[PDB]
């Protein structure tokens, strides 16, 4: 009436739980890259010689 | 005289100071795959990684 060893088992299982991956997009920047410094438009000579 | 081994920080660089619960991480991380320290890696111990989560070994996500 007691507990006896049973027969080997064939297999195991073990279970996980997975998302997956989506597709490679790659959105690097809000605004990107480094914005080049630039000319003001017109800007126009601040200066003049004397006579 | 202090060249080398006086560094500064990155600007943006930064120190983790906040302290959280991380007790539902070990039992989220066997959902994932992991299986417990205790048993049955699925594989033969040398095709498995040593999984640690700050100084306790969860154990043995397969390769």
């Amino acid at each position: 009436g007691g507990l006896t060893c049973a027969s080997a088992p064939q297999g195991t299982l073990r279970i996980l739980e997975g998302p997956q991956q989506s597709l490679s997009g790659s959105p690097l920047q809000p605004i990107p890259a480094s914005p080049p410094p630039q000319i003001p438009p017109g800007l126009r000579p601040r200066f003049c010689a004397f006579g | 005289e202090p060249c080398g081994l006086m560094n500064h920080l990155t600007a943006v660089c930064e120190v983790v100071t906040q302290f959280v619960y991380t007790a539902s991480i070990p039992a989220l991380l066997c959902n994932l795959g992991v299986t417990p320290i205790d048993g049955a890696p699925h594989r033969s111990y040398s095709e498995c990684y040593p999984v640690l989560l700050d100084g306790v070994m969860v154990g043995w996500v397969d390769k």
